[PDB]
């Protein structure tokens, strides 16, 4: 799904 | 009065501001250069990127924001984050000529130069407005960060679950604000500064919404959404 913005989130 | 709850919000929301907007622009020596049809495409697009991830190291520093399911968290950073860009950047524009000056010839932003990443006056002109208003209303630099946190935590966003949540936390921070001009901020700079600041959240509401369409049409096009970033396409689509 979003999982850039995911990872940028911790 | 501030309570000493709401004095901890500013100082926690001034320094997450002070951690994600170096005034200095030292960082864009590292985008793809300015050229100046689509020739500032991939600048800007570089830039709005690098402006994204500022954005989420803002928002995760929000007191509540955390408590938020992952889910929630992503929801409201998505339809935000072109909003915050907006806000964030009032810092570098200036009315002496209607433009964004980051520093130096090169990372100095006008008219000509948004078009040159394929947008219209439909945008451009609504946007131009916005950022004058902005600077016109005077911010307190305390307000502006507050803003940019109601603006993230709004219970509005489509694909929101947990607005309840959303809602207390958003409260927790427009009654901050409230509080803080009544307080700190000197008349006649205050006069309905409260509900002209609420307006500006409307105001991006319809620049994200022109914003969107836009910027659909421009990635479309294979050729152009391949010059944009990774972090971009997840974010805003395609
Ligand atoms: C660190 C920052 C901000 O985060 C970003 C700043 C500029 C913001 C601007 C002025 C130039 C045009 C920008 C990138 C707008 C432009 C329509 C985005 C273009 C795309 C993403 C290709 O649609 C959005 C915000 C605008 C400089 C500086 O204040």
């Amino acid at each position: 799904n979003h999982p850039m913005l995911m990872n940028l989130l911790k | 009065k501030l309570s000493e709850e709401q004095q901890h919000i500013i100082a926690i929301l001034l320094d997450a501001h002070h951690k994600t907007y170096d005034p200095t622009y030292a960082d864009f020596r590292d985008f793809r250069p300015p050229v100046r049809p689509l020739s500032m495409l991939p600048h800007l697009a570089d830039l709005v990127s690098y402006s994204i991830q500022k954005v989420i190291g803002f928002a995760k520093m929000i007191p509540g924001f955390r408590d938020l399911t992952s889910d929630d968290q992503i929801v409201l950073l998505k339809s935000s984050a072109i909003e915050v860009i907006m806000l964030r950047s009032n810092q570098s524009f200036t009315m002496d000529d209607m433009s964004w000056d980051c520093g130096s010839q090169d990372y100095k932003y006008d008219v000509t130069d948004v078009s040159k990443a394929g947008h219209t006056l439909e945008l451009i002109e609504p946007l131009i407005k916005f950022q004058v208003g902005l600077k016109k209303l005077n911010l307190h630099e305390e307000e502006h960060v507050l803003l940019m946190a109601i603006c993230i935590v709004s219970p509005d966003r489509p694909g929101v679950q947990d607005a309840k949540l959303v809602e207390a936390i958003q409260d927790r921070l427009s009654n901050t604000l409230q509080t803080y001009i009544r307080c700190r901020h000197p008349p006649p700079g205050s006069h309905q500064l409260y509900a002209k600041m609420i307006q500006k959240l409307a105001d991006l509401r319809s620049l994200n919404e022109e914003h969107s369409k836009q910027y659909r049409s421009l990635s479309f096009q294979p050729e152009n959404s391949m010059k944009l970033t990774p972090l971009v396409l997840e974010v805003f689509g395609n």
